[PDB]
């Protein structure tokens, strides 16, 4: 199993720390759920760093990165717009789960952090 | 005999092979059943395992239903090609085949209630990415993923026939360097852009055997380091003796490390055995430097304080290094 | 070594009563041997044979063509035979080296042993992993025993020098040399200087004659 | 059959006979080496050394 | 079909190596030329002094004992050539033929089994591993007779014996099948290594007591 | 061949000790035969000690361990019921025998101990 | 075809890993599961401190641009699953 | 068919790499993507300073020159892609096309031949195989400048140079050990070994003559 915890809710840095069997769940994705709106994918990072993928709505504005010093993934949220307000979650996806853009393919979800600005 | 023949021909007649059972109706339901025969060599270099099994798919087809002929028929090689079968495939397989000698290891059995049982004998090399960061103290998780290729969950559903008893023959596996601690059976619906496809996962957890490495890696390094510590008790003016001892211990450490990484799998990234070996190498190098300091300070430029300090600090520091290593990696 | 590699064929199912093979004329034809890819062995001709092999299914006419091959010895000579003899000579160098040079002679002997040990591994780099001993392996083992004996001889010398009826009489005096017995251990070096080369030459003579002529 | 390959020797009696004949060979070659030792050591001692070694080689060959 | 095969095929040169023969009474003889790679689990704990039992299991795929039965035609003379077989590492001490009816949930299936017992031959192991190991362990004891004051000679001798033992151990594993678990050869090598290690460590005590203090 | 000997017989621990060519018959299975009833498959253990298999009736009550250093198999029992009174047998199975639940596939049997509760 | 492939095959267990889907309009969708061994010339003069560019070239075997015209469906979003790629 | 072919194939993904193109005048063009493992003799006598000449021989199987006549279309422009070849260790010096008729007593058969000359790059060998041997020999020469009574130093230097030479020669297994032939590298290594051996023998002579008697 794996447990994800969010923290860090101009430039806003959101750090999601993972503890447990991280290798079995290599990919980590970010999702946002605004009040009354459905959960929506924003971006995803692979195991060995790089290979970042982003949604069309947040291209060239948000840049996800990971150092794995303490098994932490940083969203590094920049160019914040009033529409970019939602509960942000980090989720883990296995090596064979399917597409990145679908919440059902993600096994474990974090508590979720609120950003209102 | 001829009655069976003409009835089977009639069963073939009127059968559409491109159309699954109940095309407009609810999805077909296929029960999978695996009987493992053996797990062959497991490669850290290639990150895969070769698995041999008897793979069985059980489903119901009302089209292939007959009344009379109480015995359950058994199609073998030719008319078997004229029946619809699920397009099941292994997602992570790298190379697989159905055994051919003496005859094609395939079987199709039709029960009189329209039920079909399709058995195959399959060897398959499947990808198993490994976390070789705590090697040789590592524990691995390999998986076999079974999925429909073209049909989504709305057309075909898969399940484990017999529940947790679906997979049998796990005890038959006798890998030399691995022990199977647990296995699990899982069923999911992976969601793609087209839709939700079925998926089954047969997972094994493997624990490596460590006595080999204790015998040939950890013990010689420790003994060589203990030998390197002998210089501190050898007299300080025995220049040739102490220098030869230190430099030959360094040579032996390099020889051990080099031939060890030659005989081991390639694994082109850091492991734990490498850290242990590098620690031992640094220890012997520091011992030789300690003698160099002694020779320059005294006899160059009532035992001397440098050796008196070395004798107590080097074993103590090595013990702390071992404690930290074993606690961190166990 | 020399080998006679066969190539044999027959009808799989038809016995001698159904199919009979015959060589057309003059056995088989071979192209120019220089174009052939044989590097470790040399071609020494060929021959043809035909027999009736008896099997459970019946009697079958088996035709066969044997090709004779003889191994080339140059590569194995330079690789093993010359270095081993040179290392054995370097082992003999210890006897001419002065006895008081204890670190020198000890290091020379033990490092010659180490060098023989290193050379002992390249022998089976070109052969299938077999269980029995080959001639080159035997030669290497004898050389290893020679260098070990040389180092033991120096050890014994260093220790003993660093420390300090009718027609005959007495039965034992006649059959032993217990009289007087010492002095000869000091001249052990002089004895060994001529003893070891003679032993090695005798071994080489017997070994080479036996393996080349009587076999 | 070959001496190097004991798997091919028919029987342990054959193995023992070959081993004893080989010991006889080694001992007599020991004499032919001590013919070198005739140079330095005293003649009576060297003669007795081969006398005993040839006796041992003979006994090995008889066995 | 062969139950324990990993990969097999029927030879196909010049044509398929297959044969059908009929007899007037109705008997059919069906022959094939088959090369097969079968699995043989090995207890290599006593390597190279081990003895293996490698089997070939022949079984019907679909039919059961109610439909097909197997037997060895000719009895114990149903398998030939075993005396003619030669191997580089093993000797076929004995071969056995067995016939059984394995039981399953579906029913009892027939089975034939052809077992070989293989004994490994150790001449080259004795020549290269056991012999030089013993000789180097003996050479390590020359330091005991070497003078106590001479430190360079004794230290060089002991440490070079340790280096030679390490070289032997490493190069052995550059030839031996990886076989990665403990073996008798490994235990013997470790014992010799410990012996030379203790021999070298002895001079440490000697030097400290009789020169250091 | 292999010679099996069962001993022992509410913490009860039975022990089946094997001697001979134990490697050729890796899998070892425990059976029970109550009066009147036929032999029933209680459990099975592999060579390496992992992948134990228990019957449905006694899946969690019993636990089977192994240690090849002495060629003995231990069958522990935690809570015993009065239907468990029976003669407990130990048996060995070949590497390509077949199923585990059928006593015919097992080659070498033991004399069997007796347990009453 | 893949102009740089050295060995390629379509996985064939249990069935041939192909797929065809037709729609009410004239469109056809054709899928294959393929493993290839593609040549990738490497500039290893700076090894191990090197950076390599590997390529896969897809082309028609006998039809010119007058007959067949290729294009990536979806542009830069055509190729998916690059994040799944992990090497030691 | 290719005469010197050992194993070749026509690529088959996504479809068979085979094209047939007709012309209004009845002419036909047939194209195939083939990967052939052709065999060519090599003179590894001058290895690694050798220069191989490999060939591909195209020939008709059943027909003679009276029925089929092979020729190169475009003369010397028939073969293209020599510039596109990029081998890591070899470098192409020249390519040639030769068309002829192998003359038999029964008849004449056509043949075409495409030959490549492949020089070998020697910088890698000069860096790895040759330079350490030269440096080790130069190091072995150091003994002559050390004091004649430094027995331990000179003997250790000579014998360790010999040991290093043997170590290089044995783990040189990368340079063509599996197939054994006497090449040029072997002669060079043998010469260096003889030189270091003579260097140690020189101190043997020095010690016996000048230190003893
Ligand atoms: C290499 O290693 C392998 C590792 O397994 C090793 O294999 C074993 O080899 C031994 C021989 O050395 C095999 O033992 C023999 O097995 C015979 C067959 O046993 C089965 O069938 C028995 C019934 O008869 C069969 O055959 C007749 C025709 O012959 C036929 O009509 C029948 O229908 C049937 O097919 C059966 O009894 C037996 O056991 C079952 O049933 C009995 C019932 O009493 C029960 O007690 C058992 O527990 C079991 O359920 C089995 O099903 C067998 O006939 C043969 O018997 C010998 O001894 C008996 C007396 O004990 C004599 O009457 C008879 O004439 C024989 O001399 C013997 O037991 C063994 O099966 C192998 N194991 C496996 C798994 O294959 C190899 O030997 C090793 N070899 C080398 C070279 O190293
Ligand atoms: C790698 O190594 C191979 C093996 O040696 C070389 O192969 C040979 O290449 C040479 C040319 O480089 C070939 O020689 C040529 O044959 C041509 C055709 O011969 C015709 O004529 C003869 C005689 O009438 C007929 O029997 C035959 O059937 C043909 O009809 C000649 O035209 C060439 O001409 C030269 O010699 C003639 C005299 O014979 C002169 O009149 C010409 O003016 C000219 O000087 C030449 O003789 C040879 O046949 C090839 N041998 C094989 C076995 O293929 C490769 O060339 C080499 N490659 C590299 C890159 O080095
Ligand atoms: C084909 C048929 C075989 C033909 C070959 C025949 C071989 C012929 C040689 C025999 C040597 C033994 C003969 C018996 C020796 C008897 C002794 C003798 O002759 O005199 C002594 C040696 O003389 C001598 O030169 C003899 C010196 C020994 C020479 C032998 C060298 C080793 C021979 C290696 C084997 C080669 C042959 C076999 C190969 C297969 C010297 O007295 P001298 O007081 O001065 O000393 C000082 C003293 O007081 C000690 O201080
Ligand atoms: C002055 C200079 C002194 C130098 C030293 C002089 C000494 C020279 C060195 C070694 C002599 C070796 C003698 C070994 C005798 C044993 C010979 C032997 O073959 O024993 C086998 C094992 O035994 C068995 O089953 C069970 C018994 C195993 C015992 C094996 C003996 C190994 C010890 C080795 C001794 C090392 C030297 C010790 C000298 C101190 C049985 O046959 P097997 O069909 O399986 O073979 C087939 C296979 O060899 C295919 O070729
Ligand atoms: C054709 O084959 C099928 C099996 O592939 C036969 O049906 C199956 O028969 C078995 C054996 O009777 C049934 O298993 C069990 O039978 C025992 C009988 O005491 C019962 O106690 C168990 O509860 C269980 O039913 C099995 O259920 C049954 N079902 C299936 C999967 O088909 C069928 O009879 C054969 N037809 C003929 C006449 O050849
Ligand atoms: C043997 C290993 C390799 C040796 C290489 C050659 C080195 C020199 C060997 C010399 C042997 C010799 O002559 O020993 C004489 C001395 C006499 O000592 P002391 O009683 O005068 O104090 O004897 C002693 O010091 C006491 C006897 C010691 C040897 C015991 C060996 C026992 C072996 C069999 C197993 C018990
Ligand atoms: C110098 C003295 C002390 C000892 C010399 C003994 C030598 C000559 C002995 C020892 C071992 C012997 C070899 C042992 C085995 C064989 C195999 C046989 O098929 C031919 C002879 C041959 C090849 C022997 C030749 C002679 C030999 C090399
Ligand atoms: C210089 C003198 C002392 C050298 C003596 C070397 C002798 C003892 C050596 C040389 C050849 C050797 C034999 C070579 C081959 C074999 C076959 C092997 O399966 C068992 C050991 C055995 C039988 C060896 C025993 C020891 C042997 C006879
Ligand atoms: C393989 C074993 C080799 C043993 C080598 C023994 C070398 C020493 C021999 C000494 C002989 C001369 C002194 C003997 C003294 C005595 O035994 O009384
Ligand atoms: C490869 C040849 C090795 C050396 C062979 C040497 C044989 C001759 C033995 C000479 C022993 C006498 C040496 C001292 C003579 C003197 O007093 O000057
Ligand atoms: C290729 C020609 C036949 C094989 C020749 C091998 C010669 C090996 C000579 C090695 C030296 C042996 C005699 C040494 C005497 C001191
Ligand atoms: C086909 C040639 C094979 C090689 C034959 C050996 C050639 C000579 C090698 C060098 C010998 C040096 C001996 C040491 C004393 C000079
Ligand atoms: C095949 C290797 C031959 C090695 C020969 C080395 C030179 C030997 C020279 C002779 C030394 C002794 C001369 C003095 C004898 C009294
Ligand atoms: C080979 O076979 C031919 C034809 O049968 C025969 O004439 C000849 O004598 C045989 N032997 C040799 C050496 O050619
Ligand atoms: C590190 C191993 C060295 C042990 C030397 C012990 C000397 C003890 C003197 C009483
Ligand atoms: C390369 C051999 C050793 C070089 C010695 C340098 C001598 C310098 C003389 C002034
Ligand atoms: C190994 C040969 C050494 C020879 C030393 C010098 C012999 C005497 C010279 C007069
Ligand atoms: C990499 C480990 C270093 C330890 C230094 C004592
Ligand atoms: C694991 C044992 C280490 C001992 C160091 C003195
Ligand atoms: C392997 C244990 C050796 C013990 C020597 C005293």
């Amino acid at each position: 199993q794996v447990q994800l915890v969010e923290s860090g809710g101009g430039s806003l840095r959101l750090s999601c720390a993972a503890s447990g069997h991280t290798f079995n769940y290599p990919i980590m994705g970010w999702f946002r759920q605004a009040p009354g709106k459905e959960r929506e994918f924003v971006g995803a990072i692979s195991w060995s760093g790089g290979s970042t993928s982003y949604a069309d709505s947040v291209k060239d504005r948000f840049t996800i990165s990971r150092d794995n010093a303490k098994n932490t993934v940083y969203l590094e949220m920049n160019n914040l717009k009033p529409e970019d307000t939602a509960v942000y979650y980090c989720a883990a996806k296995g090596r064979y789960s399917g597409g990145l853009y679908y919440p059902t393919n993600y096994d474990y979800w974090g508590q979720g952090t609120q950003v209102t600005v | 005999m001829s009655f069976v023949k003409e009835t089977v021909d009639k069963l073939l007649k009127g059968y559409d092979i491109r159309l699954r059972p109940d095309f407009g109706g609810p999805p077909v339901c296929v029960g999978m059943n695996i009987d493992i025969a053996s797990i062959d060599m497991v490669s850290e270099v290639n990150m895969d395992y070769t698995l041999t099994m008897y793979f069985q798919q059980y489903w119901r087809d009302k089209r292939l239903a007959y009344s009379g002929i109480p015995l359950n028929l058994t199609l073998d090689n030719r008319v078997a090609d004229q029946l619809w079968v699920p397009d099941t495939y292994f997602l992570n397989d790298k190379k697989s085949f159905v055994h051919g000698v003496t005859v094609k290891n395939r079987m199709i059995r039709l029960h009189p209630d329209g039920t079909v049982l399709y058995g195959l004998r399959i060897t398959t090399t499947a990808a198993c990415m490994m976390d070789l960061r705590r090697y040789p103290l590592d524990e691995q998780n390999c998986t076999l993923e079974i999925e429909s290729y073209g049909y989504t969950t709305d057309d075909i559903e898969f399940y484990w026939r017999g529940g947790d008893k679906a997979v049998t023959g796990v005890e038959r596996i006798e890998l030399p360097q691995f022990s199977i601690v647990e296995h699990r059976l899982v069923s999911r619906n992976v969601v793609f852009a087209t839709g939700a496809y079925p998926r089954l996962s047969l997972s094994f957890r493997l624990k490596r055997n460590i006595g080999y490495f204790i015998l040939q890696t950890y013990m010689p390094s420790i003994l060589i380091t203990i030998l390197s510590w002998v210089s501190f008790w050898i007299n300080y003016d025995a220049s040739a003796a102490r220098v030869a001892l230190g430099i030959t211990t360094v040579l032996t450490m390099t020889t051990i490390n080099t031939h060890l990484r030659e005989t081991l799998p390639k694994i082109p990234y850091v492991k734990a055995i490498d850290m242990y070996l590098m620690g031992c190498f640094v220890f012997v190098f520091l011992a030789l430097l300690e003698y160099a300091f002694v020779n320059y300070i005294f006899f160059g430029r009532d035992v001397n304080a440098i050796d008196r300090w070395s004798r107590i600090v080097f074993p103590f520091t090595f013990s702390l290094f071992n404690l930290v290593y074993w606690l961190y990696y166990v | 070594d020399e080998h006679s590699c066969p190539l044999e064929f027959s009808s799989y199912g038809y016995p001698r009563e159904e199919i009979v093979y015959q060589w057309k004329r003059s056995s088989v034809e071979v192209g120019d041997t220089r174009s052939w890819r044989l590097y470790q062995f040399s071609f020494v001709g060929l021959r043809n044979t035909t027999e009736v092999v008896k099997t459970t299914s019946g009697d079958y006419v088996v035709m066969s063509v044997y090709f004779d091959l003889s191994r080339r010895m140059g590569y194995f000579t330079i690789q093993t035979y010359i270095p081993c003899t040179l290392i054995v000579v370097l082992s003999w160098v210890s006897f001419w080296i002065n006895k008081d040079a204890v670190p020198a002679r000890t290091s020379l002997g033990i490092t010659t042993v180490l060098t023989m040990t290193t050379l002992s591994t390249i022998a089976r780099k070109s052969l299938p992993k077999v269980s029995y001993v080959t001639a080159m392996d035997l030669f290497v083992s004898v050389c290893f025993i020679f260098v070990f004996s040389a180092l033991v001889e120096y050890g014994t010398l260093h220790y003993f020098v660093s420390n300090r009826c009718l027609d005959g009489k007495d039965c034992a005096s006649f059959f032993c040399c217990f009289e007087d017995c010492h002095i000869r251990i000091a001249k052990m070096d002089s004895y060994a200087r001529i003893f070891f080369p003679t032993a090695f030459c005798l071994f080489n003579l017997v070994y080479w004659v036996s393996y080349l002529y009587l076999g | 059959g070959s001496f190097t390959d004991f798997s091919t020797i028919p029987s342990s009696a054959f193995k023992a006979a070959a081993f004893f004949v080989l010991l006889s060979m080694v001992l007599i070659l020991g004499c032919i080496t001590c013919f070198s030792l005739f140079f330095f050591c005293n003649t009576a001692t060297v003669y007795k050394i081969c006398a005993w070694m040839q006796l041992l080689a003979a006994l090995c060959l008889v066995l």
